[PDB]
RNA sequence: UUGGAUAAGGUGCCUAAAUAUUCGCUCAUGAGAUCCCAUAAAAGGUGUUGGUUCAUAUGAACUAGCCCUGAAAAUGGAUGGCGCUAAAGCGGA
RNA sequence: UUGUUUUCACUUUCUCCCCGCACUAAUGUGGGGAAAACUGGCUUUAUUUCUUCAAUUAUUUUUUUUGCUGAGGA
């Protein structure tokens, strides 16, 4: 809302519920960055989605398709044109809060460190019965002619361990950060450490 | 650092409007860490300022601000509508304003 | 006030008696109807 | 019998009940307005003084805004001369909102309209 | 005290008689005791019912006292009995009732939303009559045996629920569903 | 017949995955409403969803019915009667002080923390700050002298 | 409708088991056994020297309460398949032709020929870890088995639908492959 | 005209205001979703829950809420759109 | 043709015992019995700030922080 820009790690997050609260972001005038969109996950079965996807591909101008619906398969750009389907884009400030807002599948170069968060009023294990079906916005789209999924995920497990590698190099420096406060705390005045104390810190 | 605050941030959100209908008199304001109308309460009565950039000096300088004031809470979640001396430009909605300590 | 929260007791304990005897008429007449 | 009769056949479009003595005084004080001018020319005031009183009832020995709450909780001998002489009370909307105009405050689904016995004082000093 | 939470009933009770007339030189004094959501719609519920059961209304029926005659204790633990009558899109179907909570004022209103979320029976196709109290051993219904065993317990896997307060939209990570 | 230790290991050594029984006599502090914030005790169930908590008279909490839903109880337990009323309730919490044992907990010190924290005079508030800064000072002076 | 249901499963002698987050892996004679029953809400209790497992669903009610028998059910019954190997009854029949078999590559990867005449080939495949091999007693019948109960009633699901012909009554044409009791070795 | 408060109606985004609280029901391989209003019927329903009647925790019959079949039309298509299933659906409070 | 009056059957427990003897969800359970009653209620005595004094209604009196307005000119 505040911050210069917010990435939403979009694994596990309700398509519909996800793009309400970014669309409502983007109107606010907050910058959103989507990444990961091929884990974005839509309630009902993968073949009741597929349905409607195939219902929405068949939908086009008879006179000429050019201009009918650009359908559109990737994830991300699902994920993009439902957001838009939320927000007056018609409007210049609608179009100005759309041009606001960047889908990616997978994680890009610059999103490699910079902390990915997460809504909880969309997530999956928490706005759907356990016991229910659900789909995967990655598995429909590559059925619907993506044919860009496994790349993704290769490309995923390669950050995940490279991301591992600097978790475990982070670790460390934290612990050894939190030792060397430990014997600096009795280094300092009686009366500033019991104020740290008393205020743990 | 230098250059002090002692200010809390807001963002102009619409006008106080409904569907297809405007109130340009009262624009609405949220406000940086206020979600509930308890403690959007406890802004009212304080200064609001909209700090903004002119493309060129009107009196020796190119900032200009315009003042106004939050009257009370708008629903239940820590959004405000703000009265100012004039009205605020559309052009200006999404753009952040301060929420001054005084009075 | 003791006479007084008596006297509503008293009042009352009827209301209650008169209720129990209503509720013991309405099963006698469903228990006879009933076969 | 006449008055409770002519009503019932507008009950739908109104909402009664009683007034108690508190909901009067504040509906008198705070919203009592008095047809000041002469037959036919009234010119609505508000009470603000007992001169108007006077004059209108000074004669009829019920001159004062005590007198005239003295004598509406309680329906003398002079009410002709009270209501008649009181404005109509131009209430503000509810504070906290109608249930549903629509429906009957008798119901069990929420509604508004009918007797509400003495139910109305809440809603008149909400409204007040 | 909570106002969500709490629904608006309270006791009442109020005593009348049908008008005595030329040809009922001394009428006979009858009673009757429900809530409601206000004393005005009891007394309403309660004409409708005279009118239903017997013969008299306003136009020849008159009260000469009320009182407000609370419970002993509202704070006490009960299991009591009534008995419900409702009708379907259909027809008409009737059936008996028990439940607990701390009075009677709760005690009447927790079966509406049951019934409308169910059979979507609205309030005015209920009836529910004769109130008494019931036994905890006598019920044949499934779930309210257990209600006073002696020893029981089942985990709280339900859904957290924070206040406005600290319903924060962006999170650092991912929360759990286990708590305590 | 009776058996001991092993019983007695697998008790502590069984891991069950669901724990704080909700048998009467729990403490609970509300976690949703306007009521949390207060410490009370479970007196007993009435449904899947109310419960029954209620206070001790030094706590200062009235009888009250809550839903499940809200709810985040206390792993402490005292053993009175199933009809022992406010009578017996401030004796059996002052028998045990039920308090004194949950203010340990790691949860517990943290909203100690932040109540003690939020609480905080601007005086003290800039008292943490110049403490912090002179751990800083030591935190990179021992840091260039451990190269 | 109440709130807890459970099944105080019996472990036999010969089964070692280990549960951990509805993932319970367990060790028998012929090898050990793990399961993905993750679209389930179990909870599982666990005991070794006094044995017998606790598989529980809190809040039961009977709109998914008849799974917790069926996994129950289950979870008996791999024990007994792994610790002894199930043996359906399954026999070819032939009316005309009778069946051809090639059966290449060690019970994988098995051929059909001489069905009704068509002199093409037909090959359906199995599970890997289960026999579906000739008894000697009888040419017409294969002895099936393997090593855990899925293993097992899978791959002797699978054939009979393997080899169907087109256009001929099957109640005067009874032609199939059939399978007809259950026993141990 | 300036403030306040409301009516009808709404409070997931479009769109100002509840991803509000509380209790149930429903999974639809064409779910459903505000009077007029923008269609749906006879005939089938051991899912859910609660009943009623009967024969010694044991079997039936019905009953009625949601869901399903019945249910096919021509440019591509419309609960207003997006979408929604721990509802943003239905019946309450 | 109402009233009135009468009988048993009801509750607490970390009580205890025995049988399945560990079969408990538990630091117990299924069944059959003993215990007092630390549950509970009943009447009192000085006190309600050790501790509750609730809720609703009727009748009164204040209070925190603040929005908008200043007609007139006797």
């Amino acid at each position: 809302m505040y911050k210069k820009e917010y990435v939403i790690d979009c694994k596990g997050h309700l398509l519909g519920r996800l793009a309400s609260l970014i669309a409502k972001e983007l109107l606010n005038g907050q910058r959103i960055v989507a990444v990961r969109c091929e884990d974005i996950n839509i309630s009902g079965s993968l073949y009741r989605n597929k349905l409607k996807y195939q219902e929405f591909l068949r939908l086009r101008t008879n006179t000429n398709p050019k201009k009918g619906p650009l359908h559109l398969r990737e994830p991300s750009k699902i994920l993009w044109r439902c957001v838009r389907g939320m927000l007056p884009h018609k409007t210049y400030k609608g179009q100005l809060a759309l041009k606001k807002l960047k889908v990616c599948v997978g994680m890009p170069y610059p999103y490699d460190k910079k902390k990915k968060y997460v809504l909880p009023s969309a997530l999956r294990a928490f706005r759907l019965k356990k016991h229910r079906r659900y789909c995967r916005l990655g598995t429909l789209s590559s059925r619907v002619g993506w044919n860009y999924d496994t790349l993704v995920k290769k490309n995923e497990v390669l950050r995940k361990q490279v991301s591992k590698a600097y978790y475990k190099k982070k670790v460390n420096n934290l612990n050894e950060k939190k030792e060397i406060k430990t014997e600096a705390l009795n280094l300092i005045n009686p009366e500033q450490r019991q104020v740290l104390e008393n205020f743990g810190y | 650092l230098q250059a002090v605050r002692l200010y809390e941030k807001g963002v102009i959100l619409g006008y106080k409007r409904s569907q297809r209908n405007q109130d340009p008199n009262f624009t609405l304001i949220s406000i940086k860490n206020v979600n509930t109308k308890k403690h959007a309460q406890f802004y009212v009565g304080k200064r609001v300022a909209y700090v903004y950039r002119t493309t060129k000096h009107h009196d020796g300088v190119k900032i200009k601000c315009i003042w106004g004031k939050v009257c009370r809470t708008h629903g239940n979640s820590g959004v405000i509508r703000a009265k100012f001396k004039t009205h605020i430009p559309p052009k200006a909605f999404g753009d952040r304003v301060r929420i001054l300590m005084y009075p | 006030k003791q006479i007084q929260k008596k006297e509503l007791q008293k009042i009352n304990h009827d209301y209650y008696k008169g209720v129990a005897k209503a509720v013991k008429k309405k099963k006698k007449r469903e228990e006879k109807k009933a076969k | 019998k006449a008055t409770k009769e002519m009503l019932k056949i507008v009950e739908p479009y109104v909402t009664y009940g009683y007034p108690t003595l508190s909901t009067v005084r504040k509906l008198l004080y705070k919203r009592g307005y008095v047809r000041v001018g002469k037959v036919r020319r009234y010119a609505r005031k508000k009470i603000q003084d007992n001169a108007d009183i006077s004059k209108h009832l000074g004669k009829y020995n019920v001159h004062g805004i005590e007198d005239m709450v003295y004598q509406l909780y309680t329906c003398g001998p002079v009410f002709k001369k009270v209501n008649n002489f009181l404005w109509a009370f131009k209430l503000k909307p509810p504070r906290k909102g109608f249930k549903a105009k629509r429906h009957a405050f008798n119901e069990p689904r929420p509604g508004d309209w009918g007797n509400r016995e003495a139910h109305i004082n809440e809603l008149i000093n909400r409204m007040i | 005290i909570d106002n969500s939470l709490n629904t608006n009933i309270h006791q009442y009770h109020i005593v009348g008689r049908a008008i005595p007339t030329a040809k009922d030189k001394n009428p006979n004094v009858y009673r009757m005791c429900i809530f409601a959501k206000n004393d005005t719609n009891a007394k309403s519920r309660f004409w409708y019912f005279m009118k239903k059961i017997n013969k008299l209304k306003k136009s020849n029926g008159e009260l000469l006292a009320c009182e407000q005659i609370k419970e002993r204790f509202p704070l006490r633990v009960k299991n009591y009995g009534v008995l419900l009558r409702y009708d379907s899109r259909t027809g008409t179907h009737n059936m008996y009732k028990e439940f607990r909570d701390t009075t009677k004022e709760g005690a009447i209103a927790q079966l509406y939303s049951e019934m409308a979320g169910r059979h979507r029976a609205r309030a005015s196709s209920i009836n529910i009559i004769r109130i008494s109290e019931i036994s905890s051993s006598l019920v044949r219904r499934p779930h309210i045996k257990q209600l006073l065993k002696r020893r029981l317990r089942f985990p709280a896997l339900h859904l957290p629920t924070l206040q406005k307060e600290y319903r924060k939209k962006f999170a650092s990570k991912r929360p759990s569903t286990y708590r305590m | 017949v009776e058996l001991t230790e092993e019983e007695k290991l697998y008790i502590s050594k069984k891991n069950l995955l669901f724990k704080r029984f909700v048998e009467p006599g729990r403490l609970c502090l509300i976690e949703y409403g306007p009521y949390a914030g207060k410490l009370c005790f479970i007196v007993d169930i009435v449904t899947i969803t109310r419960v029954i908590v209620d206070g001790a008279f030094i706590t200062g909490v009235p009888r009250m019915v809550i839903p499940l839903k809200r709810l985040k109880l206390l792993k402490e337990r005292i053993k009175i009667n199933k009809n022992c009323k406010s009578g017996f309730l401030r004796k059996t919490v002052n028998s045990t002080k039920v308090l004194e044992e949950f203010n340990n907990s790691k949860l517990g010190k943290k909203m100690i923390i932040k109540k003690k924290r939020d609480e905080a005079t601007d005086f003290e508030r800039f008292q943490v700050y110049f403490a912090k800064r002179e751990l800083k000072k030591k935190m990179t002076t021992i840091k260039n002298k451990k190269n | 409708k109440t709130i807890v249901s459970t099944q105080k499963v019996l472990i036999p002698e010969g089964v070692k088991v280990a549960i951990n987050a509805r993932k319970v892996t367990v060790s028998g004679k012929y090898g050990t056994l793990r399961r993905s029953f993750r679209h389930l809400p179990i909870d599982i209790r666990l005991n070794k020297l006094k044995k017998y497992i606790k598989v529980v669903m809190w809040f039961g009610v009977p709109d998914s309460l008849a799974c917790i028998r069926t996994v129950c059910t289950h979870l008996k019954n791999m024990f007994t398949g792994v610790t002894k190997k199930f043996l359906y009854k399954m026999r070819l029949v032939h009316a005309h032709f009778p069946i051809n078999s090639n059966i290449v590559d060690n019970n994988t990867r098995i051929e059909i020929r001489n069905y009704l005449g068509e002199k093409s080939v037909r090959f359906v495949k199995a599970l890997p870890g289960v026999v579906i091999e000739k008894s000697p007693n009888v040419k017409d019948e294969i002895y099936v088995s393997g090593a855990d109960i899925e293993n097992v009633s899978l791959t002797a699901a699978l054939i009979h639908q393997s080899v169907l012909c087109r256009n001929k009554d099957i109640r005067k044409f009874l032609d199939g492959i059939y399978v007809s009791e259950v026993t141990t070795v």
